[PDB]
Order: C-alpha cells, then structure tokens, then sequence
RNA sequence: CCGGGCACUCUAACGGGACUGCCCGCGAAAGCGGGAGGAAGGAGGGGACGACGUCUGGUCAGCAUGGCCCUUACGGCCUGGGCGACACACGUGCUACAAUGCCCACUACAAAGCGAUGCCACCCGGCAACGGGGAGCUAAUCGCAAAAAGGUGGGCCCAGUUCGGAUUGGGGUCUGCAACCCGACCCCAUGAAGCCGGAAUCGCUAGUAAUCGCGGAUCAGCCAUGCCGCGGUGAAUACG
C-alpha cells in the first residue's frame, strides 16, 4: 500500500474527470488496472482488460479503494470435471 | 568395520565425582549438543537422591547400572535355512553402552514432569530392583531363556 | 608523518615493490618504519561448473586484495624525489598523504 | 466471572484468561489491566467484585467483540463477495485470499484432499 | 540471447526499473556478476585462461 | 517458536525488529 | 616475577600470567567464576595445577578472546600447561602423559558443495 | 584514553617441522604391531585434483556451429495478460506437535565476509515497520553488529495450553512509473491442522551427526525455508 501516493494513470483519469463536467457519460476502456477507482469514477461503465479482451464493469461506491483489475480477473476456470 | 577392530572411543573422566561412566551417562541425556543442560540435569538429580534418599547417590548409579546391565541377548545369524535368534552374552563394553541407554529411555517414560525427578526415581528403583528399565533387562535375557534351543548356532 | 598504502592481486610482486622503497628512504633519507601487512580481503566467487544444469558441482575463484603499510616519519627531497621518479611499480598500486 | 457475551474465563491468571475472549489477547490483556490498574499476575479465581466490575465495563466498552465482532468480520467478507471483486471470488470459491499457491498445499483452506485417478 | 535483446538491455531509459545486467560476452540476463559483467559460464571461461586479473582457483 | 513473528524468536529467525524484538545495545 | 604460555583450541586464543599468591585467578578482568559463572566444565580448565600439586601456589592474571566460551577454557588448559612448564621444566614429567602439552587440532571441517553441512547430504530420492 | 614500548595476541609473507629417519618384536625384503618423540605421526585433518573409456548420457535456450526451415514475419516495438492457474499425485525443504520445553527481563563468548551510485553509528518522532535529522569511514582506522544457543533471575503447570502459528479481518510502512492478478515488512484481531507420523525410506564414523546463529553472490524490492560459506556448543556407535 502507499499514502502520499493514490496512484491513477492519467489515461481514463483524463477522460473521467472530463465526463463529470461534459454532462454526458458512456463506455471508457482502459488497459490500465493499476489504478485505483473513485469517486468521480462512479455511475461510469469502464472497460478493464484482463489481457485477452475488455471487460465491462459498473462503478459503485463500495468498490472504492479497490484498483479496476480486482473487477477484471485474468484467470478461466469453471472447475475440472 | 571391514578393515579395523574398529577401537573405543575414551572418555574424559568426569569433573565432580571424577569418572568415566558418569560422562558417558551424561552424553545420554544430552539432546541436540547441550551438556550444560545435560549435568545441570543429572546432578540435579543427586540433589535428589540426597534430602530424599540417606545413601551416596554415586554409589546408587554404579549399582542401578550394574542391575540394569544384561547377562545375555539375543542377535541373528544368517545359515543354510532361515535368519534365527541366537542367544549370547553381551560384551562388557556393550553391557555398559545398553544399560546406559535403557536408564535413560525408561527415565523419560516417567510421569513425573521434571527432566532430574525422572532419572532420580528411575535410578532409584533401578538400584531397589524395581525400576521399568530393568524390566526390560530382565526381559532381554528372557529372550536368551527362549532360544536356548539354537544356542548351538553362536559365534 | 607521510604514509604510504600499497594494494595490488600479487604479493610477489606487492613486497617486492615494499622493499625497495624501504631503501629509496632508509639508506636515501630519514627513518622509515618497516613494512606491516594489512589484512587480506577476499572477494570470493563460487559458480556452476557446466553450462546447462548440474547443481552441485561448482568450481570456485577468489580475487585477493592484498594490502601492504609503510610510514615515513621525517622528509628528505632526496627521498621525495626517489619516490616520484625512480617508481619501477608494475600490477602494483601506491598511495601517500601528508597527514 | 464473565465479560462481554458469556465467556467466562476463571483460575489460571488473568492476563491470559482474557486471551479466552474473542476479540482480545496478549496486547489487549496486558493493556486493559493497567488501565483498570489491576495485578495481571493475579487469578481471576479470585478478586474484588470491584476490580471485576471495573475489568468487564473497561473491556465490553472500549473495543467490539464477540458477537457483533464476528457480525462484522461476516459483513466485510460479504461485501467482498457481491461486489464481485477479486478478493471475493477466492471467498465464494473458497480458496485462499492473498496470492500464495493453490498447485500445491492450500489445505487450511481447501478442506482435506479429496483423490482422483491419473 | 536473441540481437533485439542483447540490443534493447543497452537503451536503458524508460523507467530505469527496467534496466537489467545482462552479460558482456554472450547476452545472457540469467548470473551475471557485477563486478565483471560476465555471466557464470564466461567467468569460468576467462578466469581459466588467465585473463581475470589477480584471479586464481581457490581451495581449503 | 521461530514461526511466531510475534515473539523474540519468531523476528531474529525471519532476521526482523519491531515491538516483540526492538533494537537496543 | 610471573610465568607464561600460550594455548588455543578451535579459534579461541589464551594468554596465560603465573604470579604466586593466594590462588586467585582473573580472566579478562573478572573473577574466573563470574565470567565463567554456571558453565560445568570451567574448573577442567586448570587440571595442570591439581596435577602438578601446586594449589593455592599461584594467582592468575588471564587474557582470553576468539572461539566461545567452552573452547577458550581448553586453550587456558594449554596456558597453564606451558606456563607451569616454564617454571622448572622437569614439570614435563607429568603433563606429557595426561596430555596437557598437546594442542587439539580439532576444528569445525568446511562445507563443501552439493553436501549440506560438509559431510550431511541431502535426502537420496530414487524416485 | 595519553606517554610509551611491540614483548605477547594478531596481521601476512618467508622458511622451519616427521621422513616409519630411532628403539625393541616380526619379517627373506616391502611392510606390519608396539615404544619413546613431539604441537603433530604411520598419507596429521580438510581441499584443489577425476586415467583409456562408458552411458548414440546432458545441453542448437549461454556461446559457437554444418544442415533444414520463416521473410510486412517464425523477425521487430508496445500495452496488458501468463510463466504464480487447482479435483488431485510425487521429490527436496522450513516450522512444529512442547517442560532436556515456551515467554520476559538482565548478562556474556565467535568467525568469515560485505559497504563512501553504499554501509549508516548517535539524537529526535513513532508501540512498530520505518521516517526525520545527522557524524565517521576510499575502511584491521568508521559501519553492517544484536551473534544465537548459553548464563541468571522470574513466570507458565501438562492443558490443543503462555504449545503451534496456518488462515482470515482491519490498520499501516518501504522499494518501485506501478504492488488487482503477484511483492516483502509492522501492528491489532483471528487463531487452523498438528499430541511423533501406514507400507516404506534418507543422512551421518568426530570436531562428524544433531542443534544454534552469522555473512555473501543475485539484487530496486522480493516470495531465501534455497544455495555457497562462517564459526558457537557438541554426542552415540562399529561384534563383525
Ligand atoms: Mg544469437
Ligand atoms: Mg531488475
Ligand atoms: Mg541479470
Ligand atoms: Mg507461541
Ligand atoms: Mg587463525
Ligand atoms: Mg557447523
Ligand atoms: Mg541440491
Ligand atoms: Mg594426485
Ligand atoms: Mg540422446
Ligand atoms: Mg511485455
Ligand atoms: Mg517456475
Ligand atoms: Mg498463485
Ligand atoms: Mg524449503
Ligand atoms: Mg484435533
Ligand atoms: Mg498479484
Ligand atoms: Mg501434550
Ligand atoms: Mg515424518
Ligand atoms: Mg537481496
Ligand atoms: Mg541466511
Ligand atoms: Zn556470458
């Protein structure tokens, strides 16, 4: 953990600050889940990457402290038998 | 052992009752290397046999051992037929080495929570005759009882 | 009060290099006290013997620093001058401080 | 005697009888007894209604416990799931939570092991 | 390794995290000394020849 | 034992200082 | 005015000083039975006097470092050993044969790769 | 600490020293036993050292290199992912199951190595990780450093426990562009399995095995319990 840090890549930090103040809002897709999420973050639909492709995800308030990649899991698994 | 006799290693005689078998039982109760642990243990133990027993406790481990020491055993032979269990007297020095070790081993059988009560009472009973590792001794030359049959294989 | 320090991976040559600057000062000059030997200090390196995998099986090298001391008490300019010119140093390193 | 929800430690000693509570132990113990100023070497066996009286309303009042403690530590774990998050995913599944390796021994939390053929 | 590799571990810049010794002889990343920037395989290779300065087998 | 990171033991053994092994000469 | 000798065992180092007196023996400017204090092989430590007869004879100014506590004391046993020897070097006659002149050339073996601790090897598998 | 000496410890170069060379016994000799030497014997202990060859052994992914193969791609740059996946199965290990033990306090004794792009004394802030400050050292000259077990004192009283610390909740620290996947560390809470392990099976012959700590390489940091080393204490047992 960090403090004296709150690290959010400038990419999607841009484009969300900016669908605040525009009065609109739709679909964003970053490749960035290093960042963390909130507060201006959520109402948006943010596309995270697992690796493979972008996945869709609703930003609510309790998903705050949280980085995007917690919401975009990398892994596929469904079990073995 | 191919080549040698493979000779005994000799002991440092002991610095307060001044012998050998004293070292030699000390290193017995010595687990992982510490021999401070290991007198502080067993003198403790004399401690012990004193305001409880009236005798001189170095003249109890001499008799405890040599009561606890076994006459014959019983080890294997490989002949023409079967593996057997052939009945022969222990060698002096391997007398001393199993009765050392029994003494032990019984001792930390003991209920008694404390290292140095064990091998008190243990050494006690030993010397009366009652002691759990003289049973074992006992049980040993009983092993020798049994096979008086193939005693005729010994060498 | 001027001290000379010597380094160098040979000690054939580290004392051999020592001793001639004890006479490029005691026969040349004011006294010198003779050569004391500073601890060794040893940088080690333990690898793998082949190329691909055998763990165990590694061959080891040291590279030594050797250390050799003199100090020299009072000035003459015809040691000076010995110790500038007359230097026939080879792998050897050499140091000097006025304190 | 008994502090918050039943939990009733007793003989022993003190300082380690209040270990016997959920929510408290070591730290907390050793904390709560010079700030009720009572002998930690002392047996809850026993000891002053008073220094008792003062024991149980210092603890049950400073810090959450037993029941609404484990209530909580139930709640987060429940938000971790639901919100769909990663962390909570390895609760639903029951898998372990913080990296490590689940290829090999994951046992505490996998269960015991259950075999199949080759 | 590969040119692009033994190439773009020289081009350091860009978040010098990244930056890695990699060995002077072969380009190989993987037990590179510091001290000689030569990989294990090539430190055996050049100490047995002489050319590592002052640097002898040892033993004890 | 050398495990509890809570103890004197447990912090020399994972080579670490805090509360439980404070450094002091 | 005094008598010395050298010992070591195991990379512990002795300097041993033998003035007469009471008896006294000082080690690193302690009294042998504090800095040695609860350590049951200490008094092994002078043999050579007992054995020599001289008891109450010779105080003792001792310097010890390197190794550990348990091997300094055999290294003190080599002082004391030599130093005894000085005075009257007839004292050769019992020392040799309960061995006090020997040094112990005992010592920790290395380590040696692929091994675990020089001689401990790591578990066989076969499979 | 100062004067002062280096005598000793030591430091690190150079020699010395044991050769079955001496005595008795055996013996045809070589050797073998035994003796007294001496610090040391019968190659003193430990290294480095590995014959002609063997396994069509290992490695085209360190490197080199014949042949075959790809050529807006089988080459090249990037962002993210994966190598960290988990019904399970095996190897090597760390930590234990406790009273020769655990905890706290006080108090001792090492060696080898590393460090002026670093090691960091000492003071202050913080329970702490750590953060402020800030002197010394190109380093036998300052630092890492506390060695640990041990010792003394006190506590726990045989209990799944002051055993054991896996898991999980919350709170933080540091490196780093960045710690979701995947970091290490501190604190509060949580306290799991575990009461010496079926058939089976490994290591070790002496300063060894056990046991206790310490350094280094790689390295931003680190999943190191690994590896390569260092010394502390220190057994048992070999008829055959
Ligand atoms: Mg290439
Ligand atoms: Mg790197
Ligand atoms: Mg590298
Ligand atoms: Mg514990
Ligand atoms: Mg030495
Ligand atoms: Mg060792
Ligand atoms: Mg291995
Ligand atoms: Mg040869
Ligand atoms: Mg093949
Ligand atoms: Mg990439
Ligand atoms: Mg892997
Ligand atoms: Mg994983
Ligand atoms: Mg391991
Ligand atoms: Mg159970
Ligand atoms: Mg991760
Ligand atoms: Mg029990
Ligand atoms: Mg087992
Ligand atoms: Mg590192
Ligand atoms: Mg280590
Ligand atoms: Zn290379």
């Amino acid at each position: 953990s960090l403090k004296k840090g709150v690290f959010v890549d400038d990419h999607l930090l841009e484009k969300v600050l900016e669908l605040n103040a525009k009065g609109e809002k739709r679909l964003i897709k970053t490749w960035s889940r290093r960042s963390t999420i909130v507060p201006e973050m959520v109402g948006h639909t943010i596309a995270v990457y697992n690796g493979k492709q972008h996945v869709p995800v609703y930003i609510t308030e309790n998903m705050v402290g949280h980085k995007l990649g917690e919401f975009a899991p990398t892994r596929t698994y469904r079990g073995h038998g | 052992a191919r080549r040698r006799r493979a000779e005994v290693r000799q002991l440092q005689p002991d610095l307060v009752y001044g012998d050998v078998l004293v070292t030699a039982f000390i290193n017995k109760i010595m687990r992982d290397g510490k021999k401070n642990l290991a007198a502080r243990i067993f003198y403790d133990a004399c401690k012990i046999i004193q305001e409880k027993t009236g005798q001189e406790p170095l003249k109890v481990f001499k008799q405890a051992v040599e009561n606890v020491k076994p006459r014959m055993e019983v080890r294997s032979r490989r002949v023409g037929g079967a593996n057997y269990q052939v009945p022969m007297e222990v060698s002096p020095r391997r007398q001393q080495s199993l009765a050392l070790r029994w003494l032990v081993q019984a001792a930390n059988q003991r209920p008694e929570r404390r290292a140095a009560v064990r091998i008190a009472h243990e050494l006690m009973d030993a010397a009366e005759g009652k002691g759990g590792a003289v049973k074992k001794k006992e049980d040993v030359e009983r092993m020798a009882e049994a096979n008086r049959a193939y005693a005729h294989y010994r060498w | 009060k001027i001290r000379i320090k010597l380094r160098g991976f040979d000690h054939k040559t580290l004392d051999a290099s020592a001793q001639k600057i004890v006479e490029a000062a005691r026969r040349s000059g004011a006294q010198v006290s003779g050569p004391i030997p500073l601890p060794t200090r040893v940088r080690r390196f333990t690898v793998i013997r082949g190329p691909f995998k055998h763990k165990d099986s590694r061959e080891h090298f040291e590279l030594r620093t050797h250390n050799r001391l003199v100090d020299i008490i009072n000035p003459n300019r015809k040691t000076i001058e010995q110790l500038m010119t007359l230097d026939l140093p080879t792998g050897v390193e050499i140091e000097i401080k006025t304190v | 005697a008994r502090i918050a929800g039943v939990e009733i430690p007793r003989n022993k000693r003190v300082d380690v009888a209040l270990t016997y509570i959920y929510g408290i132990g070591k730290a907390r113990a050793k904390e709560a007894l010079e700030k009720t100023g009572i002998n930690p070497a002392t047996r809850v066996k026993d000891l002053t209604e008073a220094e008792v009286v003062r024991l149980r309303e210092y603890v049950e009042n400073t810090w959450k416990l037993e029941g609404e403690l484990r209530a909580e530590v139930a709640a987060n774990i429940k938000r971790l799931m639901d919100i769909g998050c990663y962390r909570g995913l390895r609760h639903r599944r029951g898998l372990p939570v913080r990296g490590q390796r689940t290829r090999t021994n994951a046992r505490t939390r996998k269960g015991p092991r259950k075999t199949v053929a080759a | 390794a590969r040119k692009a590799l033994i190439e773009k571990a020289k081009r350091t810049p860009k978040f010098k995290v990244r930056a890695y010794t990699r060995c002077v002889r072969c380009g190989r990343a993987r037990s590179v000394y510091r001290f000689f920037g030569l990989c294990r395989i090539c430190l055996r290779e050049l100490a047995h020849k002489g050319q590592l300065p002052g640097v002898r087998k040892a033993s004890w | 034992g050398k495990g509890d990171r809570r103890t004197r033991r447990g912090k020399i053994w994972r080579g670490t200082y805090g509360k439980y092994r404070p450094r002091k000469k | 005015e005094q008598y010395y000798g050298t010992g070591r065992r195991k990379e512990a180092v002795a300097r041993v000083f033998l003035r007469p007196g009471n008896g006294k023996v000082t080690v690193n400017g302690q009294d042998f039975n504090e800095y040695f204090q609860g350590l049951v092989r200490a008094v092994a430590a002078l043999e050579p006097l007992r054995a020599v007869d001289a008891l109450g004879h010779f105080d003792a100014y001792i310097t010890v470092r390197g190794g550990g506590k348990s091997g300094q004391i055999d290294a003190i046993k080599l002082g004391i050993a030599r130093a005894l020897v000085q005075y009257n070097p007839d004292y050769r006659a019992k020392l040799k044969p309960l061995g006090f002149l020997t040094r112990d050339a005992r010592v920790v073996e290395r380590k040696k790769y692929g091994k675990h601790k020089a001689r401990r090897a790591p578990q066989y598998s076969k499979r």
